[PDB]
This record gives structure tokens, sequence and C-alpha cells, in this order.
């Protein structure tokens, strides 16, 4: 059909679709489509016609890997609808679709009920205090009750859950619904949608549904005199409790529950309606704090085209012939072609807080640790995602997100404004990755470009974390779970041509003397030049931990001239950055050396002599005695179910974990806090959400070293 | 219906209480709120609480006196037990103490006369190995 092209921020709607792995999500949005005449027929995951599902990965795994956006305008209003992968390992993707989005929707089908990643979901979509509605659908499915999912509902997230539209169905397949404020059966059996006042075989069930709407919605209104009005018998008027239920749901305090038929088309022309008409517009969103290049705080801008220039890309997508095609979220100003615009990358200094080993701000890549970066680019043509086509859009005003390709350096989440008036929106939160994945390139040449596609990897993902190891020399990848470590790898392996071999992640380990010992170290070389002769007799006792390198000179009579102590003083200190463990040997701290007598040659001693000699004393004195190997220990923070709380805790008794204390995370989780060595966390993250149907949740800070017991 | 010993003046400790009162269906913070206040009142030693819940997750607190074994300890004036009871004495009790532990445990037991309650305290403080004279 035609582009959906909106002049004004109110009428455009920004909304993410959220909910369970495969929740039909898809299938719904192809049906909005359908109904918003984009589409001439609704499309299948299965049969992979849908546009949402049109990635590689998503049609390889048969359900969303990445999030997608679709643009439709209905009665004038344009909605932005972001659909969002259902699994844990892309909650990031979630996270990232929440911040650009100004509400919240749930797709759940009524067959199943509402799980605890669901619920988590709905925590995540409230700690930002998005508006909420809930949407039940798979209607189609012979188990589909749409009574019992509503109730889990109601009960679930308080009494602000409470139904918008009664359905009226055969239990097989809703033939249509109930408009619970307008008294009115919307019907499909004839495959028309009619609207008609309903027979009255639910009449004493429909009122009793406008009571308690009424009611509960009358509440959140700001007239009190309503509430004794409609308990004193009066009426209340149906335009004044939609404007009233509209204005509350704006307000966050309200969850609205639609059903739909995404297969039969039911209820989607009405859906679109309450889009239209009940979802908070940018305007009345509460938009996100802007923020000035230098860390001040700046006013929020009014969501308005005429206001200052103020947009963030969201999305980045790399395509072998278009090139990076980038969707830009505009709140303020007006984005038009051919124009310059300032690229704030993230602004890293909002984003520096915590991220364990990496340290993750934005877009990692070490080469390009923290983002932080700023640049003025001129951007090209306007466009709007359409699946893989791109329709043209003249321009951009603000409320609304635009997809933009050819840029050179634009990366998500970076704050796109004027150039004369750099802003800073306030970032999204970013899920810290947990799993880290230790690879091996195939070759250098891979290597060379290691460092780019990463990089650019991290700028389509800002939730992969890249780290690369400077003890052990390992280029290590931390991924949020199975599914998230293996799109890491293929993007890697493919997009940017680099074969890379998974190997084992090494824990960085050091060593120290485990008691007093001498070493006697001789270098007696004689080659075809000067002959080499020197001979450090070094004594190496224990320090206490961290005390680091002490040096204590007792040469008596000057054996060893004076001008070459301070090479075996280097010999010692490169001999313990070496190790003195074998042929692998980590690097020694916390020892000190004395060196007390020596011999040396007249004509054949030399500073590397001395240094070589003084590296031979320190390792004999290391196998004079035994070595300390001190491992990490990394806090871990883990938020699981009271009633599994044993089970975790004799896991971690399994796993040498010392419990540090069990802390009421609420009423129905408690927050475990105890320090594991690294060791036994490389695989913790898989076998804990096996621990917890996935509830597992945890997170791990370094904490100290201590000797393996 | 479960009895738990917690200090005084200290409320929410994540250990012991918390994750044992929140599956009984007890209200922990008006709980906590009042046994602080009583407690407080008392100011003297911890105590053990016992609860009792109704079928409308009312609770009742009965706040008993404090344990033999505290007021021994303190009473005795060391801070830990004897490791090894009748081997290592490490403290001496008087009867004038034991009288009045016996009198709080006269309010506290079912002994019928103070004489009772105080060989009960002398077996506890035996228990503890600690002489009583
Ligand atoms: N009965 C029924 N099945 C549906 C419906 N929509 C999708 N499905 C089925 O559910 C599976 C995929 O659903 P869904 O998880 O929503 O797909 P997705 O959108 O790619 N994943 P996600 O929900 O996480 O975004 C497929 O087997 C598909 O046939 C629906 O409306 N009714």
């Amino acid at each position: 059909g035609s582009v959906p092209t909106a002049e004004r921020p109110a009428a455009i709607r920004n909304v993410a679709l959220v909910g369970p792995s495969g929740g039909g999500k898809t299938t719904l949005v192809e049906a909005l489509l359908v109904a918003g005449g984009v589409l001439t027929r609704p499309g299948s995951v299965a049969d992979g016609s849908t546009v949402c599902d049109f990635d590689e990965a998503e049609i390889a795994q048969q359900r969303s890997v990445s999030l997608a956006l679709a643009s439709l305008s209905h009665n004038g209003i344009k909605v932005n609808l972001i659909d969002t992968p259902g699994y844990a390992d892309f909650v990031g993707e979630l996270r990232a679709g929440l911040r650009a989005a100004d509400c919240a929707l749930f797709v759940i089908a009524a067959n199943e009920t509402i799980d605890e990643p669901t619920k988590t979901l709905w925590q995540e979509c409230n700690e930002v205090q998005m508006p909420r509605a809930v949407v039940i659908t798979k209607l189609d499915h012979p188990r589909a009750n749409y009574d019992a999912a509503l109730t889990a509902a109601q009960e679930a997230f308080g009494d602000k859950v409470a139904p918008l539209y009664f359905p009226v169905g055969d239990g097989e397949s809703c033939k249509g619904v109930v408009g619970l404020l307008t008294r009115t059966y919307y019907d499909y059996s004839g495959g028309t949608h009619t609207a008609r006042p309903p027979d009255g075989s639910h009449d004493a069930a429909i009122a009793e549904l406008r009571g308690s709407l009424i009611e509960g919605v009358i509440e959140e209104s700001e007239d009190e005199t309503l509430m004794e009005r409609y308990l004193g018998g009066e009426e209340i008027d149906e335009a004044v409790l939609i404007a009233d239920l509209e204005k509350a749901v704006a307000r966050a305090s309200f969850f609205p529950v639609i059903p739909v038929c995404s297969q039969s088309g039911v209820g989607t022309l009405e859906l679109l309606d309450i889009i239209s008409r009940g979802f908070p517009a940018p305007p009345e969103h509460q938009l996100p704090e802007v923020f000035t290049p230098q860390g001040a705080p700046r006013k929020p801008l009014s969501c308005d085209p005429d206001g200052p220039l103020l947009a963030e890309v969201v999305k980045t997508t790399s395509d072998p012939y278009v090139g990076r095609v980038s969707l830009v979220r505009v709140f303020s100003g007006t984005i038009r072609p051919d124009a310059t615009v300032h690229v704030s990358g993230h602004f890293s200094a909002f984003t520096d807080t915590s991220g364990s080993h990496g340290a993750a701000a934005a877009a990692d890549g070490s080469t390009h640790s923290h983002a932080d970066h700023d640049e003025d680019e001129r951007i090209g043509t306007l466009s709007f995602p359409l699946g893989k086509q791109q329709r043209p859009a003249p321009t951009v005003v603000a409320g609304d997100i635009c997809a933009i390709g050819r840029l050179s350096r634009a990366e998500t989440g970076d704050t796109l404004s004027d150039k004369t008036d750099p802003l800073v929106l306030r970032p999204w939160t970013m899920p810290d990755p947990l799993l880290p994945i230790a690879v091996a390139p195939r070759a250098k040449t891979d290597e060379d470009k290691l460092s780019v596609g990463l990089q650019r990897l991290a700028a389509e993902d800002p939730t992969l974390r890249i780290e690369q190891n400077p003890e052990t020399h390992q280029i290590v990848l931390w991924c949020m779970g199975e599914a998230h470590a293996a799109v890491v790898l293929d993007a890697l392996s493919r997009r940017y041509g680099v074969s890379v071999d998974t190997v084992e992640l090494r824990v960085p380990l050091r060593e120290t003397f485990a008691g007093k010992a001498t070493g006697h170290g001789r270098h007696v070389k004689q080659s075809g030049g000067h002959g080499q002769y020197a001979v450090c007799d070094i004594e190496v006792e224990p320090l206490p931990e961290g005390s680091g390198f002490e040096f204590v000179d007792k040469v008596v009579g000057g054996a060893v001239p004076r001008q070459f102590i301070p090479s075996v003083e280097k010999g010692v200190r490169a001999q313990m950055e070496k190790g003195v463990t074998g042929e692998s040997g980590y690097p020694v701290v916390d020892i000190r050396v004395t060196l007390f007598d020596g011999k040396a040659h007249s004509v054949d001693s030399s500073d590397f002599a001395f240094q070589m000699a003084g590296a031979l004393a320190l390792r004999d004195a290391a196998a004079a005695t035994k070595i300390n190997l001190l491992e990490p220990v990394d806090d871990v923070t883990i938020v699981v179910p009271d009633d599994l709380v044993g089970t975790i805790m004799g896991d971690l008794s399994g796993r040498r974990g010392r419990v540090l204390g069990t802390d009421k995370h609420d009423a129905d989780r408690t927050v475990i806090k105890a320090e594991i060595p690294e060791v036994e966390l490389v695989r913790y993250a898989i076998d804990l959400r096996s621990m917890s149907h996935g509830a597992g949740q945890f997170r791990r800070s370094f904490a100290r070293y201590e000797p393996m017991p | 219906l479960i009895k738990l010993q917690i200090q005084a003046g200290q409320a929410n400790p994540a250990p012991p209480v918390g994750p044992a009162l929140g599956q009984h269906g007890v209200n922990i913070m008006e709980f906590c709120k009042a046994y602080n206040a009583a407690t407080e009142s008392q100011r003297g030693n911890v105590i053990p609480v016992e609860i009792t819940v109704y079928e409308d997750r009312s609770f009742t607190f009965a706040l008993k006196t404090p344990p033999a074994a505290k007021l021994l300890l303190k009473a005795a004036g060391v801070q830990k037990g004897s490791g090894e009871p009748h081997k290592t004495k490490v403290a001496k009790v008087t009867w004038d103490q034991v009288r009045e532990i016996a009198e709080t445990k006269k309010a506290d037991l079912n002994a019928n006369d103070i004489d009772a309650a105080a060989k009960i305290i002398a077996g506890t403080a035996r228990s503890m190995g600690i002489t009583v004279e």
C-alpha cells in the first residue's frame, strides 16, 4: 500500500511488541500489516514469507533471533511496530527496542500461561515506567482459554490489569469480540468485520465487565467525584471513560487486555483503533532525559519537528550491496536528506559504570574501547524499512524512526543531533554477557581484520562484549547464552571473513614463592667472539601477598662487580615475568631476591651475562622450593526463586562456592551472594538456566586472587 | 506455627528469618517493627519468638523469656560456651544468679517451684560445662 508518512510527532506511535519466544509475534505483525493494507495476504513464519522473519538466522532457527521494525499509519496515526525476539539470549535487543519505544506490548497465547521469563520481561518493561498493554493471541488453538489467561494476568500484575475487550467465540475459532466500553459486539463470522450490539447472551457479564473497568479507570481518573457518581447510579459517558482510559494508559497506570486472532484477522481493526486512541503519544510519553556532550544535564526536548534536532540510531545492520542500514529514532527536530548531522557515540561517560572485566561502555571492540566519539556526517537519502525494500522518505520529522544507508561510522545507540547543538539521549540499559567464548583465528589475515569485524559487530549488537586477554593472549567473546554465542560466532565468521576456531578460555593465574630458597646461576658460553662468565648467588624468601619485588644487596668484597648488579636485578625481574614453573610459568609476584655472593671474570663479565646469571639463579631458587599458584575469584550475586534455593546452594556446594548470605530480593525471589572461582563459572550460566527453568539470573565481578585449594 | 531466635535490637537479617518467614505467609515489616519496639523495651538480651499463623495471613508473635543459654552466658561473664564441657571450665556461677534465672524461667517454664527451675538452669550450665556454686 501507501508509504506511511507522518508530519507531526503526535500522529506517530512507537510500540515494541514483546513476549515469550515464538509467541506468534511475527504472525501478529503480519496480520496487522495486512489489515493496514501494506501486505496483500498474511505471511506465515513456517513458510518464511513474513516480513519480520526475513533474516537468514530467524528462518534458520524458526524463531525471532533479531528484532525488526514495521511502519503503519491508521486513522491518520502512524504506528512504528517493533517486533523483538522472545528468548532470553536476546534480552539486550528487546531492551534496546523498549528504549526506542513509548509503549510495551505483550503478545501471549491463551493456551499457555505466563511463564517466569514473561514475568521478568514485564518487570523490565516496568522499570522505565513504560505503559504496558496485554494482547492475547493464538485464539485459534483448541486449548486457548481467554478466561484463564485473563485471570492469571489480573492476579499477577495487580488489580490494574482488567480486560478491555470481551471475546465471543465457540472456544475453537473466536468469531469476534464485545467492546466493553462501547457495548458493541464485533463479528467476523461471515469473513467481514461487523459491529453490532450484543444479542444479550453475555449482557450480564458485559455489564459486570463495564462496571469493573469503569471503577478501575475512574480511580485513575483525576475526577474523584466520578467514583461517587458511578457508585451513586450515574452512568458515566462512554467518551469520558474512553478519554480517562487513554490518559491512564498514557500514565502507565493501567494494563488493558485485548484478544486478537492473528490467523483469522479477528480483532486486528479494533486493535489498531486501540493503538491509535488509547496508547500514549511520544508527546504524551515521558521523553528520555537528553544530556549535553560534557555530561551536564539538559532539559528534555519536546517532541516536535521544529525543536532542536535530536535523533538516535537504535539498530545497525550490514548488507553486502546497500552497506550499513542504520535505523534512526528521532525525538526532536527535523532530519532532512543531504544535511550534515552530529554523531554522538554514546558519550561513554554515561555508560562507563561497571562492565566487569570488559568494562563495556559502547561498541566495545577493544581497539575502540568505549565509544565516546564525536563526528559530523552528511546523510544521504532518507528511507523507511519495509523488509529488504526501503521506501524513500522525503523528510524525517521528530517522533519517528527512519532507516539511513551508506553511514560510514554511525552506530547503534549513537545520538544524532544538529552539529551546532550536539545532544546525548540517555542510553538504554545494556545487559552484561557472562558467557566468555575464547576463539582462535585461522590466519593472521583474518586476525588483522578481526578488530574491525568485532568493532562492527558490537556496533550492530551493543550487548556483545569482547575482551582480549593480555596475560594469556586469548581473544574472548562474552555472550548471553547458547543462541547468542552461536549468532556472535556466525556473524564474525561470515560478515567479516574472519575464520576463527573456538578455544578454551584461560583463567589468568599468578605465581609466588612458597618458601625461602637460593639459586646458583651460571652463564658461561665460549663463542667466536668475547667469552661470557657471570655467576650470581641470590637468596629468595617469601613475602606477604602484594609485597611486590624487593631487592636486598649482601655482596661482600665486590665479587659481583657493582656495575652489573642492576643487570642481575633486571634478569631477576625478567625471570619473574616469564614464570618459574616449567615452560608455561605464570608471572612471579610478591617475592624478595637477596644477592649475597657471586663470581665474575676480568674479561668475560658482561651485563647480559649477569642478567642471564640472575635469571638462572632465580629459576634455581624457584626449583629449590615450591611455587604458589594464585587463581582469581569472582563474586556472584544471583536472583532465584525461594523454592529452588536448596538446589542452587547444593550445586554451588559441588562448585566449591562460599555462601555469603541469602537476601530476600522480593516476596518470591532470594538474592544469593557468594564468591565463586572463575573456573567454576565457565559453564555456570547454562547449568543455572537449567537449575532454574531459565529463571536463573546472576551477575559476576572480579573479587581477588586466592591460592588453589 | 514456627519458632526462631533473633537478636533483640536487630531486624530483617537475610540468612535466619527472611526466607523462613517468607514462605509461611507472614508479613515481615509489621512483625519487625513491633518486635523491635518490644525488644527495645526489653533492651537486654536476644530473644526467641514463636509465630502463630491464621487463615487470613494474620500473625501473632509470642516473646518468651531470654534463653537459659544466653542468660547463663551473660551472668557468668563469658561470651562463648565451652568447646569441651565437663573437661574445660570457663566460668563460675553463684546461686544468686541461678535463682534470678530460676525466677525468670518460672515465669517461663512449667516448674511448680523456683527450686525446680534452678535445677533446670544448673543442668543447662552442665550442658555449658560451667560450674554452679
Ligand atoms: N495457533 C497459532 N499458532 C501461531 C500463531 N502465530 C504463530 N503461531 C505458531 O507459533 C510459531 C511461531 O510463533 P512466534 O513465536 O510468535 O513466532 P516469532 O514471532 O518468530 N517468535 P517471537 O514470538 O519470539 O517474536 C509457529 O509454529 C507458528 O505456526 C497464531 O496466531 N496461532
